RNA sequence: AACGAUAAAAGAAGUGAGAAUCUUCUUCGCCGUAAGGACAAGGGUUCCUGGGGAAGGGUCGUCCGCCCAGGGAAAGUCGGGACCUAAGGUGAGGCCGAACGGCGCAGCCGAUGGACAGCAGGUCAAGAUUCCUGCACCGAUCAUGUGGAGUGAUGGAGGGACGCAUUACGCUAUCCAAUGCCAAGCUAUGGCUAUGCUGGUUGGUACGCUCAAGGGCGAUCGGGUCAGAAAAUCUACCGGUCUGCCUCAGACGUAUCGGGAGCCGAAGUUGGAAACGCGACGGUGCCAAGAAAAGCUUCUAAACGUUGAAACAUGAUUGCCCGUACCGCAAACCGACACAGGUGUCCGAGUGUCAAUGCACUAAGGCGCGCGAGAGAACCCUCGUUAAGGAACUUUGCAAUCUCACCCCGUAACUUCGGAAGAAGGGGUCCCCACGCUGCGUGGGGCGCAGUGAAUAGGCCCAGGCGACUGUUUACCAAAAUCACAGCACUCUGCCAACACGAACAGUGGACGUAUAGGGUGUGACGCCUGCCCGGUGCCGGAA
RNA sequence: CCCCCGGGGGCGGAGGACCGAACCGGUGCCUGCUGAAACAGUCUCGGAUGAGUUGUGUUUAGGAGUGAAAAGCU
């Protein structure tokens, strides 16, 4: 349910200092809602979300082979908790 | 009267305009305005069949009573007379007592305030609902009923009047603007008097495209065009060869009325 | 010098597309007939 | 041959195998109602970072809008949807039709329009009414309390609800001056020692017995059934009935959150100008007579209650979907191109010049147009001046001069009494001082070949043909005497009109028009006028 | 509309009115003619409150549409 609606966190520079704020930045499935996924990351981590955002990003069009590629498709969102700012701790 | 002006530019010297003074200066009431502007540009299945219909002026419809019959027996006053661009032929705003408001044509020599009542016995007074069988004999009319009930096709224009003749048994003889004489049943609604407005005639356009102002498009002639458009087609110079329409036929002189019905109460002769 | 080709991505789908095609026989025929050739471009919704 | 506008470029320094071309510094020249900035269409990662150098780049290339990889795109309040309707498209029933199909009421879809709650700042390498900080607003659910009862519809009414030109008052944005304030330092060249120079000189919110143009509004008791389907305590009609209330644009003060030149934080004055924006749906005039629907306000119908109402106060909780990077008058859109073309809207400062989005120079900002270097032949293109002459050139004064802006004086035939007319012609135009008036005027003086000192800115007149006139045409050899045009005329047409589209006893257009109207034809403002021939053909009647 | 007796003055602000930018257009010459461009450039010129220009959305088509009319555009 929950579990498979979250994707994958985001690694990045801009996202990792965003994590020292209690902000956490990761994506999701792109067909679902912030509802659902604002209960998915309290479900999941078990912390009060107070504020969500998201966004629709293309797949960039890479190319292989001199076979002209596709696209990939993704919607990272981004959250801010509470004051229990706290994940997994699994931020670096 | 009718405005004229100083020659001041090229035009507008030969221009005319009709004279506002008596009408109203109100906007139109807002129950019957239904508006319903959207100009049908001439065009039919997207096809054009009335030829030479241009834009011109946006316009709001003015629903008309025509009928007037279902309001037997009461008195109205007349309010605003007021501008219509739809009729070219100034309309009169009225209020019944009990309230309903409906519009009604101006007839010609008609003031604000007066007297208006509708209904079989009513008197030929100017402006009345009278059903033919009581109208007296030579009154001239206008606004009447082809078939008592969904009637108001003859005399509705400028000026237009009905001048009933003898009487028969149910039918009522008239005369028509056009000159016809015509029978009519004697239940059909009139209104005594001629039509307001009575000098629409002698405006003046002045200039090009005071017509357009009217939506009326530039009308191309004939002989201009080429063998492929029109019967009278090209030929180095300038002449006709037959004189026939776009489509062909004649058009000066070809009787073009069918064989039918009602040609028999058409009766009485009719030059048209 | 306005060329012929001025894009407009609701002219290109109003016209042309799938939806359009198959208000009518005659554009079903177009799908058909380009699904036989095993084209994929098939209308203009790629 | 060309290397894609004649808007120039120079030196130093750096990086590198390699440099006219990449980076930096300092100058120079070009745009500046743009060649600056913000959006919409459209494009689709072109954006930022780190690398690269095949090909793409009209040369080169260490560079790039090219290639590789990694990131970047955040919304209850902005734009769209979960709201509404226009043309148009659909469309159960319904109307038609060899088939496929064609029409069509309600209803539905459909923004280019209506309705609707946030402003100020900060800032990633790359996002901002979105994230952050400060402080608001909007709907919904619940709770505490006041209230302690009427809510009040797929239906009625009001209202939303609308033109064009012109224009009174007040104001802000915003711009100018200064010996106002504040900050920083220096000065040389001959002088100034600051009264010089340079720079900055307030945004949002909350509260005012503060100043304030302007703008909106009449208001109830009752009669009638015949009006709004019935209802109705709401509307409409009719009769009785007596300046004042509301609103703040904006300014001012106090406070507070910001910003602020600058070396954390200074000042925030006086005088002037001023919008198409705001007050606003103001005023006036005009004819060609200027959308609809929901939201919104008001009424009962039904139903639910009338000791757990509508409504209000605080607190809590809640806030979906899509778009958002970058290009976006162009190297990223349309033109096969990194093309002298084309592309809707908004903002677009200063000085001078009656005015101005004009002209010149310039701010901020952005560029020198992705081959360079020399030579200074013929010829070719875009320009400067030209002796004496002045159209002798030539099909033609074609081309190119001339004239040019504002103020003053002065202006003909002819005329539809408006006009011709900027007729033609002649004069003024700068600087100082004094004097009068509201930048002018009167005078006196001064310099130059010359004073709209440079840029923008009519050559004129006489006489004909044609068309009256503004206007319209052959996208790409014809702009005209062609077309149309107001005005005139013939004829047709009685209303399911004539006529026209149509498979159709369908449906439409004419037209929600009705003979002072509609169709067809030909003439073509205005003035004086429009003659002879009905045998032939056409047409209207007669019909032995 | 207001004064002096159709005239003059006050005022008002009409117009297919005038000059002129944007904008719309294409007058004449030159250039360009394996173009910067499959119709343009510089100069010059016409309209510039109207029969005006323009953006969205949409309707009309092959003997057919549309056409201020060239057999023009589709
Ligand atoms: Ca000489
Ligand atoms: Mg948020
Ligand atoms: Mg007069
Ligand atoms: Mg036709
Ligand atoms: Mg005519
Ligand atoms: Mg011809
Ligand atoms: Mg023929
Ligand atoms: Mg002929
Ligand atoms: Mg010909
Ligand atoms: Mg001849
Ligand atoms: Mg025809
Ligand atoms: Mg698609
Ligand atoms: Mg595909
Ligand atoms: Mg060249
Ligand atoms: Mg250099
Ligand atoms: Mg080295
Ligand atoms: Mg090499
Ligand atoms: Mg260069
Ligand atoms: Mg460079
Ligand atoms: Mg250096
Ligand atoms: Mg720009
Ligand atoms: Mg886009
Ligand atoms: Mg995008
Ligand atoms: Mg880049
Ligand atoms: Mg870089
Ligand atoms: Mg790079
Ligand atoms: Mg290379
Ligand atoms: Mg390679
Ligand atoms: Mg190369
Ligand atoms: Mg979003
Ligand atoms: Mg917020
Ligand atoms: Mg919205
Ligand atoms: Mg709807
Ligand atoms: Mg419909
Ligand atoms: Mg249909
Ligand atoms: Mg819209
Ligand atoms: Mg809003
Ligand atoms: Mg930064
Ligand atoms: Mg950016
Ligand atoms: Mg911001
Ligand atoms: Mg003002
Ligand atoms: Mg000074
Ligand atoms: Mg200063
Ligand atoms: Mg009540
Ligand atoms: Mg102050
Ligand atoms: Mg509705
Ligand atoms: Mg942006
Ligand atoms: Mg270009
Ligand atoms: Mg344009
Ligand atoms: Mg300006
Ligand atoms: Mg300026
Ligand atoms: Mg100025
Ligand atoms: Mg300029
Ligand atoms: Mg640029
Ligand atoms: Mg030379
Ligand atoms: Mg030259
Ligand atoms: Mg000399
Ligand atoms: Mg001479
Ligand atoms: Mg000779
Ligand atoms: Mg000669
Ligand atoms: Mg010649
Ligand atoms: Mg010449
Ligand atoms: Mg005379
Ligand atoms: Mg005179
Ligand atoms: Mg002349
Ligand atoms: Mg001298
Ligand atoms: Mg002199
Ligand atoms: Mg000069
Ligand atoms: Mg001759
Ligand atoms: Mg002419
Ligand atoms: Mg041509
Ligand atoms: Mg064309
Ligand atoms: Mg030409
Ligand atoms: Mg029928
Ligand atoms: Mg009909
Ligand atoms: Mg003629
Ligand atoms: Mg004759
Ligand atoms: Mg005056
Ligand atoms: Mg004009
Ligand atoms: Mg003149
Ligand atoms: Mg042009
Ligand atoms: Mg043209
Ligand atoms: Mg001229
Ligand atoms: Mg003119
Ligand atoms: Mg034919
Ligand atoms: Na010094």
């Amino acid at each position: 349910s929950h579990y498979d609606i979250l994707q994958a966190p985001v690694i990045s520079e801009k996202a990792y200092s965003a994590m020292e704020r209690g902000v956490y930045s990761f994506w999701v499935s792109p067909k679902a809602t912030k509802t659902e996924i604002k209960d998915a990351i309290q479900q999941a981590f078990g912390v009060r979300v107070i504020g969500i955002s998201t966004m629709n990003v293309p797949g960039k069009r890479k190319r292989v082979g001199r076979f002209i590629g596709q696209r990939n498709d993704r919607k990272k969102a981004i959250v801010r908790l509470a004051e229990g700012q706290s994940i997994e701790a699994l931020a670096g | 009267a009718v405005k004229k002006y100083r020659p001041y530019t090229p035009s507008r010297r030969q221009m005319t305009t009709a004279d506002f003074s008596g009408l109203t200066k109100k906007r139109p009431e807002k129950a019957l305005t239904e508006a319903l502007p959207k100009t049908g540009g001439r065009n039919n299945r997207g096809r054009i069949t009335s030829r030479f219909i241009g834009g011109g002026h946006k316009r709001l419809y003015r629903i008309i009573d025509f009928k007037r019959r279902d309001k037997s027996g009461v008195n109205a006053k007349v309010a605003a007379i007021e501008y219509d661009p739809n009729r070219s032929a100034r309309i009169a705003l009225l209020h019944y007592a009990d309230g309903e408001k409906r519009y009604i044509l101006a007839p010609e020599g008609l003031t604000v305030g007066a007297t208006v009542n509708a209904g079989p016995e009513a008197e030929p007074k100017l402006g009345n609902a009278l059903p033919l069988r009581f109208v007296p004999v030579g009154a001239v009319v206008h606004a009447l009923e082809l078939v008592p009930g969904k009637g108001a096709q003859l005399a509705r224009s400028a000026g237009t009047s009905v001048q009933v003749q003898g009487k028969e048994s149910d039918y009522v003889i008239v005369r028509l603007p056009s000159g016809e004489l015509r029978r009519v049943h004697s239940e059909c609604y009139a209104t005594i008097g001629a039509v307001g407005n009575a000098e629409h005639k002698n405006i003046v356009l002045g200039k090009a495209g005071r017509s357009r102002w009217l939506g009326r498009k530039p009308h191309q002639r004939g002989s201009a065009m080429n063998p492929v458009d029109h019967p009278h087609g090209g030929g180095e110079g300038r002449t006709g060869a037959g004189r026939v329409p776009v489509t062909p036929w004649g058009k000066p002189t070809k009787g073009l009325k069918t064989r039918r019905k009602r040609k028999t109460s058409d009766r009485f002769i009719v030059t048209r | 010098m306005k060329r012929t080709y001025q894009p407009n991505n609701r002219k290109r789908a109003k016209t042309h597309g799938f939806r359009a095609r198959m208000k009518t026989k005659s554009g079903r025929n177009i799908l058909a007939r380009r699904r036989a050739k095993g084209r994929h471009q098939l209308t203009v919704s790629d």
